[PDB]
This record gives C-alpha cells, structure tokens and sequence, in this order.
C-alpha cells in the first residue's frame, strides 16, 4: 500500500527526478494536518460498534426485504456476515483516513468486492446504502466539537467523506 | 498459551506468532516477507543459503502465477528440503519432520506412520509430499494463502491430547533447527499410544540445595526397568543424581539391564 | 514501502483490528519526525550535483584504478564516469526519498532488493559505493533530528553493501 | 519432457507402431552427434555468465529506454529480474540442446511467457533482441576451433540457433 | 518418460542449476548404450509376430486352462486368442521402446502404471503375462550389452507383475 | 553432494524404486569418465604449488592495489598474501576433489554455497579469484577428457563468482 | 549420503588434503571392477521379486508363528508390511552396492530400525533370520557363471555379504 | 491414605468447617455396615489362593497365548511375576474394602501400572480379564449365605465390585 507521502515518492521515482520544493512544502502541509487525522481516526475507532449497529439498523427498517425469510441478510450465518462486511468497511475506511491514502481500502477491501456481492447475491444497492448511513454518523462523530481543541477539520472530512464514497461506489 | 506457562515452557513466541496471509495487489516487501516465513517454516529455520533458494518458483510466485500453497509445495518437492530432511533420515524421522514443517504439529498416532511409510513404498516421495499440503488439514488451517505455522502448541479440534506433550520433542526451542540425519524422538511413544513428560524451557529444572556434589548439577535419568536386589515399583522410573555420581549411576542401570531412554541437567 | 504509517495498518489488518493507540502512537512518532525529514530531503537536494561529483571524486581518489584501467566495469573513460556519477545520484535521490518517506522502504523498494546481483554481474565493487555513501555523510551539513535520521538511511545501505 | 528418443517413441506409441528401420537409424544417427552434442552444452554452460552480461549490457547500450528512470529496467529488482530473465531463457535453451528436443524450453519456459510479459509491462521486443544477442555470442562459442578435436558442428550448431529462435519468437 | 537424459534434466532444473559434468558423463553413459539399445528394437522388432506368438503359445502350454474355459478372461474362443496376441503384442512393443529410449519410461507410462487395476478388473492373471515375457526372454536371441539391456527390461515387467 | 553415483541413488529413493538401466547408464558413464579424473587430479596436485603460487601472483599482477593498499582485505603485508595463497590453494584442493568425486557436489558443499556472504562480508571482490581461476585454467597443462573436465570445475566456480 | 568417491574427499577435506597417490590409485582399482559391480546391482535387481518372495515363504514355514492368529504377521496388513520391509532392506542393499558406500543403507535403512521393531513388538532376529535367506538367494543370482562374461567377482561378492550382514545385525 | 472417615474430615477440614449433621449421620450408617465390611474383608482374605489360582487357570485357558512359548507368562521367572500380580491386585482390594476408601488401591497399586505395563509389554488388557475374574469368584465368596448371620450385603457387595472395576479399568 501506499501512504500519503510515499504515494508522492513513488512518482518521483518513475520520473527519475527528486521532489520539488512545492511537494515537499503540501506534505508539510499534511503534517500540520497530523493531529486532526488522528483525531479523526481515533473519534470513528472509538465509536466503531454504534457506528455499525446503529447503520444496520436503519438500514433494516428502511429495506425490510432484506431480513425477511429469504432475504440475504435473513439467518443469523448471513446476518453476522452482514455486519461483519459493515465493519470490515468501515475498519478500511479508517486504515486509509489514517494512512492518507485510498491505496489500502482499494487494495485490500475494495477490490473484487462487487463480482463477490454478485456471485453471492448480495445486493450490492443495499450495501452501499448502508455505507452511507455509516458515512453520515461517522462524520457527525467526527465533527462533534466537545472534548476536544477546536479547530477547523473540514479538509480531513472531506477526505473521509471521500473514502466513504469510493467504498459505496465500488459496491453499487 | 498464557505468559504464565509460556514462560516455563519457552514459547512466548510462538504464542504470539501472527499468521501471514499473501493478500491481493500485495507489495513486493510482502511478497518477500512471505517467501522468507516459508522458507523459514518448511526448512525448519535452518540458515538458507543464497545458492539454495528457489530462484524460479519465488519469481512464480512474486507474479502471481502461484498460490502460497503451490509455493510451499514447490520447497517441499526441491532437492534442499530432500537433502535436509529426507535423504540422510530414516522415514520415520522423515515424517515427523513433513506434519512440523507442512501441518506445523506432531503425529498423533502410530496409524500416521503407518500411512505415510506405506504411501512412500506405493507413490514415492511426490506423493508422500503431496499428501500433507493436499490433506483436508492442510487446507481448513492455511488454505491456498496463509504460511503454515506450528499449531501443536494450542489446542486444536480433532486433535488427541498427547500431541500438546508431543510438540515440544519436535519443537525444540525458538533458536533451533532440524538440522542435525537422526533419530525420531517419538517412536516409542507412538508404537505403544503413550506419552512422556515434557522437559522444556525450565520444566527441566529441580532443587540443587546442598544435595548437588561440587558442581552443583543434577542429571536426571529417564529409564524403563524390569525386576531381573530390591522390589521394582514401576516400569518407568526417573533418577536425579550430581555430576560426581552420574558414572556410578549409569554403571548401576547397566549392570541391571535397564534401558535408559533420557538424561539431561536438572 | 516500509514506513511508519504503512507498517501500523498492516500491522493491524494482519490482525484484523482497528487501529487503537499503538497505531496512534506511530502517528505521532511520524509526525515528530517529518518535518526535519522533509527539511533534510530540501537540503540534500539543493546540494545534490556537488555532493554526487564531490562523492564520485573522492570514490576516483580512494580507487584511482577505476579512472585508469579499461573495462566496461571501470570508470577510464567518459562513459564510465557517467555511470558512476549516475549512480551515485541513484543514492542520493533515493535517500532523499527515504527522508520523505520516513523509512526505508525506497531504498528497499528501488535499490537494495536485487543490488548484489547487479554489482555481481557487472563486476562492480560495493566498496565504491561505501565510500560514496562516506563521502556524502560528512558533507551533507545537517545537524539534528535531519542528520541522525539521513545518517540512518546512508548507513543502512553501506551496511546492505557490507 | 521429450527428449530425442522419447519423442520418436511417444509418436510411435501413439500409431501403435514399432520404429521403422528409418527411424532407429536417424536414432543412430543422432547417437554419432552425440559427443558434440555435449561439447556444445559444456561450452554454453562455461561461458554462461559472460553471454549474459554481455548480452545484456548490449541491450541496454542500444535500448537505452530500458535503463532511464522509470524504464522497465530501472531500479535494482527489476534489473536483477531482467537479468535472472535472460539466464533462465539460455538455461532452458541448454536443457533442449542437451535432450535435442524443444519440449522442455517450451513446456516449462516459454509456453506462455509472452502473456505474462504483457501483463507485466515487459517488453516482450526487447527480450526477443537479447535472446538473439545470446544467440550470435552463443554460436560463436560453440564454434570456436582452438581446444577440441576438429569436426563438423553444423548440424548442432543449427539446432542450437533454432532453439534460440523459438525462445526469441516466443516472446516477439 | 524417465530416461537418462530426461531424468538429468529434470534433477538439475528442479535445482535451477545448468547442466554440470554430472549430467554430462549421464549424456556419455547414454551414448555408450544407445547402439545397442537400438541393435536390441531392431532384431525384437524383425522377429516381434515369431516372439509374440510363440509367447502366446508358451502361455496356453503352461496354462492350459486358458484355451479351454469359456469366459471373458480366457482365450478358449478367437476373441481371446486375439485379445492375448494384442496384449502380448503390447508389451513386446513397449519393451522396444525401452530400448530406443534407454528406460523404463516407457514401460511405465504406457504399460505398468494401472496395470494392476487392469488385470484385477478383468480377471486376468498376471502370472500369465510373466510366462509370456520369459518366453521372450529365452528366445529374443541377443547377445552382450543388448541383451542385458533388453532383458532388464523384460524383467522390470516381471517385478512389476509379482 | 551432486556426483554420478549420489544422484542416480538419490532419485532412485526419491521414487522409491530399485535401480534400473537409467541408473546403471549413469554408472558407465562415470565409469567411462574416472579414469581421466583421477589423473587430472594426480596432475593438479603434484602441481600444486606451483599453480597456487602463479595464480596469486597473477591476480598480483592484474590487480596491484591489492599489493599496495593497506587494509585487512588487501595482501600488502605477509598476512594478506597468506590468506591470499591460503584460499587459492582451497580453490584448487577441492577442485581436485570434484575431478575424484566426478562431480561439482565438492565445489557446491565445500566452497561456493554461502561464498557470497564472504566476500561481501570481508570486502574480498570475486574478479580476484575469477583471474586465479583463469590462470589455473591456463597453466594446469592437462589435455583430453582431464582438460574438460577440469575447466567444467574451474569454469563453474568462476560463473559462481559473476 | 556419500559414494565411495565422496567418501574419501569428505575424509580429505577435513585434514585440508589433497588425496594420496595411494588413495588415487586405490580409487583407480575400485573403477577398474566398476563392470563387475554394475552387473551385480543389475543381477540382483531382475530378481528382486522372487528373492523376496522366496526368502518370505522360507522364512514362514521355518517360524509358523509369525502367521499364527497373532502373530507379528497375521492379518493381511502385517504380512504386507513384512514382505514391504523385505522389499526395502534388499532395495537398499542395492543401493550401497551401486554406491560402493555403506551410508545410503545406515541413514535410511538401518538407523533406528532396531529401536522401531523393539517399540512394536516386530521380532527383530526373525527379520535378520529373513535378511540372512535374502542373502544367500542374492549372492548366488550374483555368483552364477551361466550368461555373463567370466571372471572373478569374489570382491564385489564380499562387499555385498558385508551389506547383507549389516542390515541382519541391525534389525536385532 | 485415607479411610472413610478420614475422607471426610480432609474435605471438611480445606472448607474450614465442623462436619454437618448429615455428614455425621452418614458416617454413623457407615459404622452400621461395620461387621458386613468385615466379614467380607475376611471372606476373600480367607480364600485368596484359591481365588488367584483359579482366575490364573481359567485365563490363561482362555488366551493360551499367554502362555504358549514366547508368551508373556511363559518361563517360570514371567509365570511368578504373573501370579503375584494378581495376588497383589487382589490384596490391595481387600485394602480398599477395609478402609472403605479406594485411595489405597489408587495410589499403592492402580497408580502407574498401566504405565509399567505398557513399558514392559505386559498385555494390559488380559491383566483386566483375569482381574474380572476374581471379582466374580470374589463376589460369590462374599455373597455365599451359609455360616454367617443373614441379613443384607448388597452395599458393601456394590463397593467391592467398584474396587475390582476400578482395577480392571486402570490396567487396560
Ligand atoms: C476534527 C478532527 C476535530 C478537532 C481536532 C483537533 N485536534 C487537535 C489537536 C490534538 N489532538 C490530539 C490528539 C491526541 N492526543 C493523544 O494523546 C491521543 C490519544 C492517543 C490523541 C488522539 C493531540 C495530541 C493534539 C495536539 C495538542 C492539542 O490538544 O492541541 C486540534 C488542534 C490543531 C492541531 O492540529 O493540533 C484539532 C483542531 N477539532 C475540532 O474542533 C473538530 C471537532
Ligand atoms: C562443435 C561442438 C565443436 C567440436 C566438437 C567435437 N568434439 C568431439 C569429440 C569429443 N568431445 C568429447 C567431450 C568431452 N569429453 C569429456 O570427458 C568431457 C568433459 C565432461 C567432454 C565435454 C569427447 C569425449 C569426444 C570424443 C573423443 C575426442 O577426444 O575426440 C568431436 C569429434 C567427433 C566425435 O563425435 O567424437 C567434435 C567434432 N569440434 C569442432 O571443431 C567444433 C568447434
Ligand atoms: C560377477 C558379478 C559375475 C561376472 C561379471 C562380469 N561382468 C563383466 C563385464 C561387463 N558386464 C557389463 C554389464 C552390462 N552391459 C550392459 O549393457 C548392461 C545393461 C545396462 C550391463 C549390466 C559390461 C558392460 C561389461 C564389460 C564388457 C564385457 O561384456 O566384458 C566382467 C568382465 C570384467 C570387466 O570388468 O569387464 C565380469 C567378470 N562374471 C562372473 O563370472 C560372475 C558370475
Ligand atoms: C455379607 C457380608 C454377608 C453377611 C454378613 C454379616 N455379618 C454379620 C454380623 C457379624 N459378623 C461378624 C464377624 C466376625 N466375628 C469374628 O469374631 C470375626 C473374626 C475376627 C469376624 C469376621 C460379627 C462380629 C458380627 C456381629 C455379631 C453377629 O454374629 O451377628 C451380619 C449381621 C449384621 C450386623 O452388622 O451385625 C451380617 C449381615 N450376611 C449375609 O447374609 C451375607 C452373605
Ligand atoms: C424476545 C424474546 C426479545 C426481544 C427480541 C428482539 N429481537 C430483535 C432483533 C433481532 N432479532 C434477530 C434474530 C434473528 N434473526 C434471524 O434471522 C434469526 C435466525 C433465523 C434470528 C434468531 C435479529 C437478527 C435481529 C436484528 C435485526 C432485525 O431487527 O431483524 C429486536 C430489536 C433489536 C433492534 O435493535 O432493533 C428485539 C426487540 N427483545 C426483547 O426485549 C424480548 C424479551
Ligand atoms: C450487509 C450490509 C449486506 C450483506 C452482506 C453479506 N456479505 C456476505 C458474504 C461475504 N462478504 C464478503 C466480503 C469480504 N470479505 C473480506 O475478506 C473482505 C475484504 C477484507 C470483504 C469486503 C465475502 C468475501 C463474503 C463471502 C465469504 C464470507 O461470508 O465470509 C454475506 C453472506 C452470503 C451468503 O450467502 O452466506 C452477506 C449476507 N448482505 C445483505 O443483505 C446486506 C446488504
Ligand atoms: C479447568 C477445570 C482447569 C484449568 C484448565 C486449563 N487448561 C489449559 C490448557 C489446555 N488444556 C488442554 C487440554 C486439551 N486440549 C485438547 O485438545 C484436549 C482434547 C483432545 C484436551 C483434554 C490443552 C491441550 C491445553 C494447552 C493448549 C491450549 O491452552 O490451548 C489452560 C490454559 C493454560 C495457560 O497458561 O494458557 C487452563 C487454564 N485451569 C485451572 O486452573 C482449572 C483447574
Ligand atoms: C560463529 C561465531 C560460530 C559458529 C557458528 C555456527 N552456527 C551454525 C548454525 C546455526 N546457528 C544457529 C543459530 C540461530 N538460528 C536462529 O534462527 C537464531 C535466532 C533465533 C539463532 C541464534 C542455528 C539454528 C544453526 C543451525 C541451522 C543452520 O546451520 O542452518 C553453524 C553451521 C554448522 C553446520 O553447518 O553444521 C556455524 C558454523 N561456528 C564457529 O566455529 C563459531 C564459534
Ligand atoms: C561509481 C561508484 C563506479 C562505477 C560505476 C558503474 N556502474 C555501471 C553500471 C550499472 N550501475 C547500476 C546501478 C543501478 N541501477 C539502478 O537502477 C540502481 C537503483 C536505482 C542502481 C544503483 C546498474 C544496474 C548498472 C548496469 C546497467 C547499466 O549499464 O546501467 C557501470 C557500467 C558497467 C557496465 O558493464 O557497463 C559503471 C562504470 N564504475 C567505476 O569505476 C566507479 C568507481
Ligand atoms: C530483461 C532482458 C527484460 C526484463 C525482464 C523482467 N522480467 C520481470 C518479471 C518476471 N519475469 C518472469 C519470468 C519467468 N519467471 C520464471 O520463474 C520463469 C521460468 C518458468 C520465467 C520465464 C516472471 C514470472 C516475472 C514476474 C515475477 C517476478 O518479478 O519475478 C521483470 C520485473 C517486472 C516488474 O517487477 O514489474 C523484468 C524487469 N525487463 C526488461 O525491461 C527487459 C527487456
Ligand atoms: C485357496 C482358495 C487357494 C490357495 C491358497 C494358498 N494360500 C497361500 C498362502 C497365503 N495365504 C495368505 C492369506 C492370508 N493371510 C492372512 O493373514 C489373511 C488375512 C487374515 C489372509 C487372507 C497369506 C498371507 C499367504 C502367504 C503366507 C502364508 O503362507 O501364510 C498358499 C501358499 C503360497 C506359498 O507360496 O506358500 C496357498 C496354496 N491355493 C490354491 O491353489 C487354492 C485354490
Ligand atoms: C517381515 C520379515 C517381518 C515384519 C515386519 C513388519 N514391519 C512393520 C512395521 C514397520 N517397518 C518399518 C520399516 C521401514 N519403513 C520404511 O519406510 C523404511 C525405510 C525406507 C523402513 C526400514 C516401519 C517404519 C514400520 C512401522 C510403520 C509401518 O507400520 O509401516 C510391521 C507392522 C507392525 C505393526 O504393528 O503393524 C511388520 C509386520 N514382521 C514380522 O513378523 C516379520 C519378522
Ligand atoms: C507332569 C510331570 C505332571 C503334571 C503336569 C501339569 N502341569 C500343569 C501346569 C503347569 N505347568 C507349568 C510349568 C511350566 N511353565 C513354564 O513356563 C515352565 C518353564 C519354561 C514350566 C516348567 C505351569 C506354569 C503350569 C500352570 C500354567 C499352565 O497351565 O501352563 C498342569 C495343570 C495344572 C492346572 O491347574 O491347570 C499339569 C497337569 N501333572 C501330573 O499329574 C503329571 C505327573
Ligand atoms: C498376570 C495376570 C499378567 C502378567 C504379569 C506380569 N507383571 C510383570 C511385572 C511387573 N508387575 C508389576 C506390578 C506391580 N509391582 C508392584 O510392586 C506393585 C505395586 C504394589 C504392582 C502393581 C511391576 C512393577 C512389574 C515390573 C517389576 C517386576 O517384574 O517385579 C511381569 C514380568 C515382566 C517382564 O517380562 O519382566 C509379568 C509377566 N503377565 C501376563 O502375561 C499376565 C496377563
């Protein structure tokens, strides 16, 4: 995988040419940003069990097919792999907040998700939704100003709010 | 198992072993990291030379083109895991050997050297080889991704007890090897279905005080006796005695006609 | 790539948990140390054409065979030169690299993996390189966390080439 | 893996067909070749390092693309790949002057190669062009007079060259 | 198939080792037999219907029974009779190829592996077939290396059935 | 310990088979070849001293810094040129070896496996020994089978070095 | 495992020695009866089978009890066993004598061979009762002057013996 | 050791408690059974040779393996160690039976023979059968209603044959 600096070296490396003052002045600009990203990584980490609980949940209630008798997430087999698939998610979600780069969550997570879902038959629909429920509450955590040095965290939102994204693109 | 036996027994390490998995779009240090834990579990942690590595089947695998599984079982084929562990060892030897290095545990029963000298009469050494990585074992504990590690050390389903006490004569300590061939340690405990106390880590260990000789050293001899003097109460008997006594000893289990089956410091 | 931030998640995901303040902890120590690995990589930069000809010079100097005796491996002619002052330059960027990075992952990734080989087929010393390396510690000007940590990483491929 | 025998022998068996006298006398024949069959393996494997280097050196002399920053080359792994490449192919080729049958080059080298190449990103090309710099360095040793007791090696020498041409046609 | 120069090959590519003088003298222990292991198919080959079918008879001789049992297994009808020939054929076809490829091979890809599920399935006698291949033993006729060779061969097949 | 012999038996247990005529083969060509190897190695001995001293002297000559360069790799004093003479000498004995045994299972077990991590480890450069081993190769004064063989051993050592 | 070649090298490289005269020429004499000793590994292994086989039946009839209702070899996979350590001991035996060398048959045969016969209750000096008939049918196949260039083999008759009388010894 | 009272007081003692009323009653009823307890002590002691002797007969009529030549009770040496054996088994029931307590039996006697036996190739499980036949003659003896006051023994009857399981379970 790659991280947000190493990421920058390895196209160094292909051109043959060291990193120009300007890239090595925005990964200053990622550190100053340290403290925030690992905020962030630690707010969602701390809240991880709510965050998927209280996402599946809702997702249920909004989508009552699934867990009917027949539907995918129906049995407690398919039910437990259902949650485990919310937090495998979320877990890469945060692997890639805290490394700075989406490498990890495409590689590790991401990647073969979508012809999985299909082989199986799980809807694929339904799983980004429920990504987008976690979205929603993880970014909320991660924004609550109590507890914590206030500061400005929009930019580390925005990335997250990205890696959310990606993660419920790749399914739906 | 937990620090307070691990201690004792001298696998805190392999406690704390994570296993390794080959994951998709895995990096070349991965790739690396994984070819070292094999080598390192399938020739038993001897010291690989440069000119005995698998040039092409580690290429095989850093493409992608084989599984951890098929690369397992190309250094198991080579001619460096046969001139280690096959060539120079009697089979039995052998075999232990294949269930520590390929299944990462002790054979169980007698029927598992049985079944594997008549599979190397039959198919020879491909087939004996094949026989562990193809095994359902093999496959529901590492599958086609995952390095094989030593298992004998944690309780295992469709296990028997005594291959916990067995582990440690095959399992020697973190800084050891397979290299020395040899004897099997097991043999008689698996022609007879029985077991034998583990003398690991500091297991081995007993009271000196002032009953030790000048070098304050015990040796502890492990013999089976028979009444061929005084009454003989048990087959099996175990004597502590100092270095300045062991000759003694050893010249009175002689001329008894007792077997001695172990000695080592206490 | 080993690095600090890269070796925590695999750490983790090799166990299947989040990251929990092990993980947290490496962060800082990344953090602790960017800054001055991002100055040093700067500074080596800056200076790179003189200290690649001032290390390639003092290799000509240490070996003066290689600028005197024929042979594609040797350094007599211009087109030797240019290898070698290539390479040096090969070092020095991946160093800078390592510094950015915060490991030694390009140095593994992009030079040490495979270099006993090249240097074995194309009869070159390590040796050369070494002195290289030397020449470049103690004319680099860093002083502090940027000279400890870029030291590190010359000294990790001097002891890769011994 | 065929060799020489065994090939006549498996066509044979398939025809279930005894050897005509034909057959067993172009065996003999081969037999007769069979000394300078093996002064020509021993002359290859002697030297095979330097038609290696050598070989390689020239190519990346006139493919300088190859060894630039980012070229396929470039950094020590892939160079040391490259050349492990280079070897593996002339090893393979000795085995098949040595069985005087394609079969063990093509089954175990080459069947293949060309898709795992392109998958790769290596340039299939310029693999071919340092094939056939090993072969014209190859041929030369083999023929070369001083040493041996004089004799005709065209035969051999001939399917030498066709073994380094299936190897280079395998890859472009 | 396993032969000497097969056999070489496959050892040292296992090994990922060019071709050494151990394989070289196995190249040279094969050109010593190779003659003679072709004079040895040629006259098997000029005399194959003569050997196969004396063989057939030897076995009715020696195992009357087979000529005068009605059954699948038995050759008391043409069928059999004609089954028997064929199979004898093979063999003798086979141990010719032996000779042309210098082993066993051969005889063990074509012939002995399964032989034994053959012969059980359809209840047929292997000890018929050792008789078949003592006759040709005793009547093939050579002399010196082909003959060592070629009975070598014949008594592989024999092994191989008891 | 590859050799004729060692091998035909090592496959031959691998298989779990008695050994046939592809083994027998590998023995007449050792067989064919022993001869010749004892006698280059008769030759390589009683010469001895004389090829250890001549390729010492012409890595000397090929590569004066060695003489010239203080360092515990270098053969400036009395001590370097002993180690030097001390491991040509080891080339050449087990060279002797490989020629008895028929194989370079010598070479491989003795000298070459781990030779790598020497050299690396105490800064020795293998063009060093390639030019002792060329000048053995060029001096032993043996013909016929012996030449080849030998320069099979004294080649396979240099292509271990580069 | 060692030939008797790599024998003596393993013996000189410890002592840092080139080999005697004497010891070349002792090796020159072993080469010189390499004929005799490729004929008698060939003899015994063409008749492999019946040795075993024979040695088996003899054995039995000479000691009924081993295939009594239990006996050591009653029951089909016990008797298979017997006649399979039978099988091996003599394949091994071969072995060494192809090898000129006793180590193939110690390190893979003989070594704790005992200890595993005692562990079982395998009657060891009935196995060295079965050796010893395999022994004498071996010698004799070896021995007979019938269809073979004639000569002396009494050597290679003796160094056989000697294999068949170690494994005897070892068993019990 | 322990007796049947002993057991109780150790329990009571590592609890740190007075022994209960129940308790005391169930001891009370223990010392009720007394002169049944005792009569049965002395009616086996009383027949003890005939009952080894007896069980020693009929076993090894029953698996005359044992003591067919070879066997593990043949020779007179082997023979003796046998009877003894079952003497002694038999005397440390009579133990146990005494003190109403098998810990006698268990660690005198039971503890470790299994081991000996294994070790020595006693047949473990001919040892149980002979063992069940002294419980049998033992139990008769015990039972037999002639020149003793009548009443009940099932109890002490049911104890005994516990002792005599336990035995045969712990030699096999
Ligand atoms: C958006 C993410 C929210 C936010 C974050 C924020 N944090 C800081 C500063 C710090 N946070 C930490 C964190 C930790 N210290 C520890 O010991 C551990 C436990 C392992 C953690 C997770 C630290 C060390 C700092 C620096 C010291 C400080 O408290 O200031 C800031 C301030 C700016 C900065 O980058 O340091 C900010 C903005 N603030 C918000 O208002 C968002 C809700
Ligand atoms: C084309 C290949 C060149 C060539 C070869 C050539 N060789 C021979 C004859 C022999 N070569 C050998 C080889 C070896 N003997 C050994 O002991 C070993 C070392 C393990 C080797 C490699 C042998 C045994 C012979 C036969 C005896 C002899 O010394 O000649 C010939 C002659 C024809 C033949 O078939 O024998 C030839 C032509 N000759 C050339 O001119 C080419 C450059
Ligand atoms: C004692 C073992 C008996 C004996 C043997 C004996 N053999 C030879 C000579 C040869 N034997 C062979 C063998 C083979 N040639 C082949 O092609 C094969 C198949 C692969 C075999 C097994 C060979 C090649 C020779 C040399 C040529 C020849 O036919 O003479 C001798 C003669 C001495 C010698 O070393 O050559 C002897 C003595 N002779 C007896 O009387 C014993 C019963
Ligand atoms: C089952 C065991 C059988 C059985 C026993 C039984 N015995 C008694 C009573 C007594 N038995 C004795 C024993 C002895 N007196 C002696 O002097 C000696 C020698 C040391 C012995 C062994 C005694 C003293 C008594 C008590 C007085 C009496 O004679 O009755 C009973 C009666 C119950 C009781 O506990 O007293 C019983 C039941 N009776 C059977 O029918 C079983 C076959
Ligand atoms: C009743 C004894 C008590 C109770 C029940 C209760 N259950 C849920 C939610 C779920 N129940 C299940 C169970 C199953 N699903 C299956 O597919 C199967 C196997 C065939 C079983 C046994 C599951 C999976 C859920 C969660 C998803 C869903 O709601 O369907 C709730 C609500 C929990 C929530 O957070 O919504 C409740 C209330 N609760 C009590 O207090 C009763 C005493
Ligand atoms: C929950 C929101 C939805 C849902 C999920 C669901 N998934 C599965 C099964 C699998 N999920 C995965 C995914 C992964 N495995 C990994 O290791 C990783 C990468 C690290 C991922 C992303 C896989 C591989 C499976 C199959 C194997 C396994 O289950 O362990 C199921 C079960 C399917 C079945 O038929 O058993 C389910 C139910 N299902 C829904 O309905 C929700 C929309
Ligand atoms: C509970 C009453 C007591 C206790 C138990 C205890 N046991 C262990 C560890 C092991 N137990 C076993 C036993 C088995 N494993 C099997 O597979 C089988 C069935 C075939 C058996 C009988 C084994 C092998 C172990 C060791 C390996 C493992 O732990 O998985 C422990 C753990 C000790 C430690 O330090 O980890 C404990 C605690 N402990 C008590 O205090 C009770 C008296
Ligand atoms: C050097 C100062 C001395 C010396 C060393 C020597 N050691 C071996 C072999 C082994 N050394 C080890 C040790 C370790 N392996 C590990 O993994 C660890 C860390 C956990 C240690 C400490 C092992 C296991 C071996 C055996 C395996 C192998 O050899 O590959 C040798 C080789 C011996 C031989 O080739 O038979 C040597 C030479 N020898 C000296 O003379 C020095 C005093
Ligand atoms: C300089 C200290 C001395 C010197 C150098 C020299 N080097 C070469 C050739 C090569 N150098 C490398 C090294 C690298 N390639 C990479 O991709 C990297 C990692 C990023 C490194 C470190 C390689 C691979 C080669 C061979 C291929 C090539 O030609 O580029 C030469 C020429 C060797 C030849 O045979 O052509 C020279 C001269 N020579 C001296 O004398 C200096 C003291
Ligand atoms: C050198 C002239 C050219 C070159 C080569 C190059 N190859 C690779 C990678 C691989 N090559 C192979 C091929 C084989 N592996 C084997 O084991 C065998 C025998 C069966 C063959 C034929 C494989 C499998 C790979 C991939 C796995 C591996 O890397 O080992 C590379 C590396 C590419 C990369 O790392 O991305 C290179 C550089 N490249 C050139 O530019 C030359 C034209
Ligand atoms: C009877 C239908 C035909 C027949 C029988 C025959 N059998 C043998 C020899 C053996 N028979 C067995 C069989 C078994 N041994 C076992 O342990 C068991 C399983 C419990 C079986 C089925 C064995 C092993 C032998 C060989 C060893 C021995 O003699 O005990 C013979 C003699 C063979 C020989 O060479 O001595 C014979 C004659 N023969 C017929 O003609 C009948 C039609
Ligand atoms: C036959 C003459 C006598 C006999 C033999 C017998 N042996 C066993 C069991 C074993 N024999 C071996 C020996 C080897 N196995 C090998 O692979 C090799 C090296 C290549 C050797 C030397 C072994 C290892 C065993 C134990 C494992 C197995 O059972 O295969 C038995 C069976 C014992 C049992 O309890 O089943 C027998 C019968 N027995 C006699 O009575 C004859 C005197
Ligand atoms: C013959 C002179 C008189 C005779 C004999 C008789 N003996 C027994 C029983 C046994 N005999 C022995 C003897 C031995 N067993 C050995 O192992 C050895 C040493 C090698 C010897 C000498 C034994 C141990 C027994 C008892 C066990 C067994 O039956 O084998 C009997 C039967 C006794 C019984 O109760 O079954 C008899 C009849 N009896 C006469 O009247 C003869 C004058
Ligand atoms: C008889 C039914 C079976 C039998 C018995 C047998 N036992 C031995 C040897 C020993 N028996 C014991 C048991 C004890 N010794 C004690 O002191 C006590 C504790 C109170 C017990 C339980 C022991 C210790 C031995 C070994 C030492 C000794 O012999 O005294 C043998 C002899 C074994 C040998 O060959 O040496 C025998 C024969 N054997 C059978 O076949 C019957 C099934």
């Amino acid at each position: 995988m790659f991280d947000v600096f190493t990421r920058v070296v390895s196209q160094a490396d292909a051109r043959g040419e060291y990193l120009s003052g300007s890239q090595l002045d925005a990964l200053s600009a990622t550190v100053a940003e340290g403290n925030k990203r690992i905020d962030s990584v630690n707010r969602i980490t701390g809240n991880a069990s709510a965050i998927v609980s209280n996402a599946a949940r809702a997702l249920f209630a909004e989508q009552p097919q699934l867990i009917q008798p027949g539907g995918n997430a129906y049995t407690s087999r398919r039910m437990a792999a259902c949650l485990r698939d919310m937090e495998i998610i979320l877990r890469y979600v945060t692997y890639a907040t805290f490394t700075g780069d989406a490498s990890v969550l495409e590689d590790r997570c991401l990647n073969g998700l979508r012809e999985t879902y299909v082989a199986l038959g799980v809807p694929g629909a339904s799983v980004a939704a429920g990504v987008q429920k976690m979205k929603e509450a993880a970014l909320d955590i991660v924004n609550d100003p109590n507890g914590i040095t206030r500061g400005d965290c929009s930019a580390i939102v925005a990335e997250i709010a990205g890696y959310f994204d990606r993660a419920a693109a790749a399914v739906a | 198992t937990s620090l307070v036996s691990a201690q004792r027994l001298g696998i805190v390490a392999v406690d704390e072993a994570i296993p390794l998995e080959l994951r998709s779009r895995s990096t070349e240090e991965e790739v690396d990291a994984v070819i070292l834990a094999v080598y390192r579990q399938v020739l038993g942690n001897d010291h690989l030379m440069s000119q005995e590595r698998l040039t092409s089947a580690e290429s095989l695998l850093r493409g992608r083109e084989i599984s951890v599984r098929d690369f397992v079982r190309a250094v198991a084929l080579s001619e460096v895991y046969r001139q280690k562990f096959f060539h120079s060892n009697p089979q039995n030897r052998f075999i232990e050997l294949n269930y520590k290095h390929l299944l990462g545990r002790a054979p169980y029963d007698q029927s598992e050297i049985a079944f594997h000298t008549d599979l190397y009469h039959q198919g020879g050494y491909e087939a004996e080889i094949n026989s562990y990585i193809d095994s359902v074992e093999y496959t529901e504990n590492f599958g086609d991704w995952v390095v094989p590690y030593f298992r004998g050390f944690a309780t295992q389903r469709n296990q028997k007890t005594v291959g916990f006490s067995r582990s440690f004569q095959v399992y020697r300590g973190y800084a050891t090897s397979d290299r020395s061939g040899s004897r099997s340690r097991l043999t008689r405990e698996l022609a007879r279905n029985t077991a034998s106390p583990v003398y690991a880590g500091s297991t081995a260990e007993s009271l000196r005080g002032t009953s030790a000789g000048s070098r304050n050293q015990m040796y502890r001899l492990q013999v089976i006796q028979g009444a061929a003097g005084t009454r003989v109460r048990r087959g099996k008997a175990e004597y502590l005695v100092s270095y300045d006594n062991l000759s003694a000893k050893l010249q009175q289990i002689n001329r008894q006609g007792d077997t001695v089956t172990m000695i080592s410091l206490a | 790539m080993k690095t600090p931030l890269t070796e925590a998640v695999s750490t983790a995901d090799s166990q299947g948990r989040f990251l929990s303040s092990t993980e947290l902890q490496i962060a800082f120590g990344r953090l602790r140390q960017a800054n001055a690995g991002l100055q040093a990589a700067k500074a080596l930069t800056d200076n790179a054409q003189s200290l690649v000809n001032g290390a390639a010079q003092a290799v000509y100097n240490k070996f003066p065979y290689t600028t005197q005796t024929q042979g594609n491996n040797f350094a007599a002619d211009q087109r030797g030169k240019d290898k070698c002052a290539r390479d040096i330059g090969y070092y020095l960027r991946i160093v800078t690299y390592c510094l950015v990075a915060g490991g030694t992952g390009p140095l593994d990734e992009y030079l040490i993996a495979g270099i006993d080989e090249i240097n074995r087929t194309f009869d070159l010393s390590p040796s050369w390189y070494v002195e290289a390396l030397k020449y470049i510690k103690a004319n680099h000007g860093l002083s502090g966390d940027a000279r400890d940590e870029a030291n590190s990483y010359l000294d990790y491929a001097i002891n890769a080439l011994s």
